[PDB]
């Protein structure tokens, strides 16, 4: 969970113990649990993490209307599960510190094949819990994380073929925000 | 006791026996429906007229407690319905003589024939006619059926709807309405406090209210479509012009779903059809019924009595009865709910099958009302109910989870756009069809519009609202709403505006607290017990209380409200204004026979001074067989042919006041074919002086424009 660059949250990682060890890494910002309690889950594990902003907190709680739930990512409780928002420096640790961070804030279906192919607002592309945002969504955020532009809009396809063998174009936007904590890699955890 | 007190025993007595009695009327009607012979349509018919003498009686009885002395809304209104007089205030030879007028008119309808004018051995009925008209794609063919239903049956009952009109106005003032057009709005009027009344006059500011916000959507359709057709029918139809009325999918342009062929967004793409799962899968009519009780009951309504499942007819009889397949929900009363289908495994049937069950669901509802109140809030609450449990039903999502579509079945934006112009062709193409139908028979029956100016302002309203054009002009002999099944039927029609508008307002209120995300078109309200409650809470209601109060029970509003249709075509509406352009509107300038039209202007006064006549009926007749003749010559002397003009065959419209009309003439054996601007100002020059000669003019007063 330390090595290689941080994962974003269209493309979060996912992986499948000392509960007390593992919280002696980050500064904890904020902590919650939903069906269980963290005295429990001291006494299979599946981790699923991504970078964040911790000033953004809010946003990765329950209940949120916020952009990351709708077309990033979002879980599903089913199964015991606690969320941790901290920070701590990745580059001692064997890995490396992000220098923005980057979610998807919109996206959406068209139709039809270029020249003549019209994108439609009204028909937009919501992340399923517990499921990655489609390759064709995901595109616009690497893209757009990549591109050194604040607000990125595209449209593309990503070997996504429909019934009679034609390309699934989608249309979205990212957005790139800075660092909320000076030379610290801010990170999102989502335990069940 | 008080006025009030025995008005209240009045009632209570004869809901008792009124329930008796009706429940006698229904079972008998039942068997006769599912069982057609002679015994029983004799058993009906005494049954029914029972009823009526009960009814008649007690409705004089109730002229004994005055609606003034009554403090109790409950009772109010059921006086209400009881005291109306409807025709009895007419004289029994006025009474007699609408009677006769209303039977005529529907036999002259159901009975008319129109033959192919190059086959006089070929005639069809109505129903022949109209299944052509839903399926041919030939101009000419279209035409003379067109033209033919108008001529032959529209034509007979011209002076019968002129006579039917001072009837019923005479029998609307007896009860004390202004006119029968405000009679029938009567039937939306309510009283109150708060903002519970609303007035008859309110309907129409409320109609017109919503046409305009609907408005911008149906230019987009109608630009389409107009692009889609001129394809289909070359050289015939103007980019920025009307459409030709016999073109629009079936005998009247009521609905455009059968042009969805020619319209289809992507031909690539299929619609979602499940019938051949269901099939594979042993599907029968049973099952589909229980699946409709399922759906009902995951949102906290009712099962259906064990009487019901017993006494329904779900499949067609085998053991040789004759039966009116015709789906239909029953109430007989006494606690007794059946539904009369022939059910086919099929996915259309699959959905009436819920559409059916949705009326039972509300007669259930508000069994517990009064018997007179056992309706529901306004005509069109019935059918709205049963629609949006229909849109529910058939969503990509439920049709999942029945495991009648594949779990990995992937989400198809283009199918998505072919979905919501195939509804659009059905629901929105139609609203203008119906507005502006009323219009015109309210300002018919106030008498905004007088006989002399009934199909002027026909075809004026028709190309002005709906931007629709007549193929040939037509002059007062004709009656063409007539030739339309609810006006020779005296049925009211505003209830299809209505029950559309409401029928978004209750999906779209219900689809909020089900917590729906995403597009309307996608919502399903399945296992919402919010959602379900929220509605009982209106259909247990009846007609107790005012619609206002019913609606804002379930969409928290007090009016009608055009924006939840339009949010439903949302993504429709978007995608069609990005490919129209600035293509969208019509002018009403264009029609099919006016490019080659001669206008002519004739002055008589200085023709003629003191020796001046006046250009009659008579003198415009002389003029047709006048240009008939000149045709004739031509023909004969310059193509070597001979071709019987007539004057019938010479059209005349656009006429003032003045003399000014225009003119063009088609082949006495074709309505299609029109005579070439050309061949028609050659022949008039060949015979310009015998022309003159005939109305005593020469050729500075008698002036043929462009010669
Ligand atoms: C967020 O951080 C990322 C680094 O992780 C920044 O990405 C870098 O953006 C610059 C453009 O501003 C890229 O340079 C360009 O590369 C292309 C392709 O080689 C070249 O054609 C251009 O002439 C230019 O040199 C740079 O390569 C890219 N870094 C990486 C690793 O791809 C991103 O700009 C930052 N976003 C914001 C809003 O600051
Ligand atoms: C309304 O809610 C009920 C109850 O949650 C839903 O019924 C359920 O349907 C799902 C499948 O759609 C069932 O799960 C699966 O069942 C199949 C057997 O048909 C099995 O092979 C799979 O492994 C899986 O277990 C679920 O058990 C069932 N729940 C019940 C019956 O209690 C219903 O589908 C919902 N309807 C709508 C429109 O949402
Ligand atoms: C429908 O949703 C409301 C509100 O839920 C929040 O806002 C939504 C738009 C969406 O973003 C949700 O994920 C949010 O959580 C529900 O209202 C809540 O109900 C619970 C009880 O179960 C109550 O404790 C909360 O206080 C309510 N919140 C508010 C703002 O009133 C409502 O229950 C949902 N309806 C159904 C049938 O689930
Ligand atoms: C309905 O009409 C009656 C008069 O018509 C008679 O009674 C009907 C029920 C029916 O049987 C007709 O064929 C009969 O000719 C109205 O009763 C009269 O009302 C006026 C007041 O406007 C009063 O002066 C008369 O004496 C009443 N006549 C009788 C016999 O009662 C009755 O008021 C009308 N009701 C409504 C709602 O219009
Ligand atoms: C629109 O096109 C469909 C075909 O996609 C027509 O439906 C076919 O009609 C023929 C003749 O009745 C049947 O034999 C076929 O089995 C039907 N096919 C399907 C899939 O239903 C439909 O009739 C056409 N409608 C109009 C108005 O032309
Ligand atoms: C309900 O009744 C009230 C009267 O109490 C109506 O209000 C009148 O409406 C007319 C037409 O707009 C105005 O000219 C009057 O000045 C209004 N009077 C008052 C006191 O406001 C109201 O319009 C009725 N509602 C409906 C739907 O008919
Ligand atoms: C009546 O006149 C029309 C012309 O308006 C004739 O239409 C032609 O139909 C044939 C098909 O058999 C086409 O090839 C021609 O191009 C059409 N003419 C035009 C101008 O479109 C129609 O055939 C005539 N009907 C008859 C004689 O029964
Ligand atoms: C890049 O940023 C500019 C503003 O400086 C913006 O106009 C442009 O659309 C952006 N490029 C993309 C692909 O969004
Ligand atoms: C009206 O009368 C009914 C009985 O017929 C009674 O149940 C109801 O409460 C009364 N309502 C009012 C306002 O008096
Ligand atoms: C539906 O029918 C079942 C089986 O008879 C019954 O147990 C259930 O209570 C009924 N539903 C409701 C709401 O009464
Ligand atoms: C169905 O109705 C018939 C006619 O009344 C009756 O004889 C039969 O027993 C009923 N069957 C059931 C299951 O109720
Ligand atoms: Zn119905």
């Amino acid at each position: 969970l330390f090595r290689g660059p941080v994962p974003q949250p269209y493309e979060f990682g996912r992986l499948v113990y000392n509960f007390t060890k593992l919280l002696s890494y980050f500064q904890v910002d904020a902590f919650e649990c939903k069906k269980v309690t963290p005295e429990s889950i001291a006494t299979s594990l599946t981790v699923d993490w991504f970078a964040y902003r911790v000033a953004d907190k809010s946003d990765l709680l329950p209940g949120s209307s916020s952009d990351l739930q709708r077309f990033n990512y979002k879980p599903t409780y089913a199964h015991p599960t606690c969320l941790i928002s901290a920070y701590t420096d990745l580059s001692a640790l064997g890995g490396s510190n992000p220098t923005n961070y980057t979610l998807l804030t919109n996206c959406y279906g068209c139709v039809g094949q270029p020249p003549k192919r019209t994108c439609l607002e009204e028909f937009p592309s919501f992340v399923e819990a517990g499921y990655r945002p489609k390759p064709s969504c995901a595109r616009i955020g690497m893209q757009g994380h990549a591109s050194g532009n604040e607000t990125y809009t595209a449209v593309v396809t990503n070997n996504e073929l429909d019934s009679v063998g034609d390309p699934i174009w989608r249309m979205g936007v990212a957005q790139t925000k800075e660092p909320s904590v000076t030379d610290k890699a801010e990170l999102a955890f989502f335990v069940s | 006791l008080t006025t009030e007190e025995k008005a209240r025993e009045f009632l209570d007595k004869f809901n008792s026996e009124a329930e008796n009695w009706s429940h006698e009327s229904a079972l008998a009607s039942w068997d006769y429906n599912t069982n057609i012979n002679d015994k029983n349509a004799q058993k009906m018919n005494e049954a029914d007229s029972k009823w009526s003498a009960f009814y008649k009686e007690h409705s004089k009885l109730a002229q004994g407690f005055p609606l003034q002395e009554i403090q109790n809304s409950t009772i109010k209104l059921q006086l209400q319905i009881l005291q109306q007089n409807g025709s009895s205030v007419l004289t029994a030879e006025k009474s007699k003589r609408l009677s006769t007028i209303l039977t005529t008119m529907s036999t002259i309808y159901s009975t008319g024939k129109v033959c192919n004018p190059n086959n006089p051995q070929q005639c069809f009925t109505l129903s022949g006619l109209e299944d052509i008209m839903e399926k041919s794609k030939d101009y000419h063919q279209r035409l003379w059926i067109w033209e033919g239903w108008r001529s032959e049956v529209g034509k007979q009952l011209r002076p019968l709807y002129e006579e039917y009109v001072a009837l019923k106005n005479e029998m609307a003032r007896g009860n004390n309405y202004k006119d029968y057009g405000d009679y029938w709005r009567g039937d939306y009027e309510t009283e109150g406090g708060d903002g519970y009344n609303y007035s008859r006059n309110h309907l129409i500011e409320d109609v017109d209210r919503i046409f305009l916000e609907i408005k911008p959507l149906y230019e987009q359709l109608h630009a389409y479509v107009r692009a889609k057709l001129m394809n289909a029918y070359p050289s015939r139809i103007s980019p920025t012009g009307c459409l030709p009325a016999h073109l629009l999918g079936d005998m009247w342009g009521r609905f455009w779903t059968n042009l969805y062929n020619l319209t289809v967004p992507f031909e690539k793409k299929q619609n979602i059809d499940v019938t051949d799962t269901m099939k594979k899968q042993s599907w029968d009519a049973e099952k589909i019924f229980k699946e409709a009780e399922k759906f009902y009951l995951s949102v906290g309504l009712h099962n259906m009595t064990p009487e019901f499942w017993n006494n329904s007819m779900l499949t067609e009889p085998s053991d040789g009865r004759q039966v009116v397949c015709h789906p239909t929900a029953w109430d007989l009363g006494k606690n007794d709910f059946r539904i009369k289908m022939c059910t086919k495994v099929t996915m259309d049937d699959f959905l009436t099958a819920h559409h059916e069950m949705g009326h039972i669901q509300y007669d259930m509802a508000y069994a517990k009302q009064p018997y007179l109140l056992r309706n529901g809030a306004n005509e069109g609450f019935h059918e709205a109910v049963g629609e949006i449990m229909s849109l529910s039903a058939a969503t990509p999502k439920h049709l999942k989870d029945l495991g009648l579509l594949a779990q990995n079945y992937p989400e198809d934006y283009e199918t998505e756009i072919n979905f919501l112009l195939k509804q659009a062709l059905n629901i929105v193409g139609t609203l203008p069809f119906t507005y502006m139908l009323e219009k015109w028979r309210w300002m018919v029956f106030e008498g905004k519009i007088p006989k002399e100016q009934w199909m002027e302002k026909w075809w004026e309203m028709k190309r002005e609202i709906v931007g629709v054009v007549e193929p040939l002009p037509h002059d007062e002999t004709y009656c063409d709403p007539a030739s339309l099944f609810h006006v020779a039927n005296d049925y009211s029609f505003i209830r299809y505006f209505t029950r559309t508008i409401l029928e978004f307002q209750f999906q779209e209120a219900l689809c909020q607290i089900a917590n729906h995300t995403g597009p309307l078109h996608k919502c399903d309200i399945s296992n919402s017990t919010e959602a379900g409650k929220q509605l009982k809470n209106m259909l247990e209601l009846g007609k107790s209380k005012p619609w206002t109060f019913a609606l804002e029970q379930i969409a928290r509003t007090k009016e009608m409200d055009a924006k939840p249709l339009l949010n439903y075509f949302k993504p429709l509406f978007s995608w069609l204004k990005e490919l129209n352009g600035n293509s969208v509107g019509w002018s009403a300038d264009w029609s099919p026979y006016s490019e080659q039209s001669i206008k002519v202007r004739i002055s008589l006064k200085s023709a003629l001074g003191e020796k001046a006549y006046e250009w009659n009926d008579n003198e415009m007749y002389l003029f047709r067989s006048s240009v008939a003749y000149a045709m004739r010559v031509y023909f004969l002397k310059v193509k070597n042919e001979t071709i019987p003009f007539r004057a019938e065959d010479v059209w005349v419209s656009d006429e003032k006041i003045r003399v000014s009309f225009k003119f063009f003439v088609t082949s006495p054996t074709n309505v299609s074919d029109i005579i070439p601007r050309s061949e028609v100002e050659d022949a008039i020059r060949m015979s310009r002086g015998r022309i003159n000669d005939a109305f005593r003019l020469d050729d500075k007063t008698l002036e043929f424009l462009g010669i």
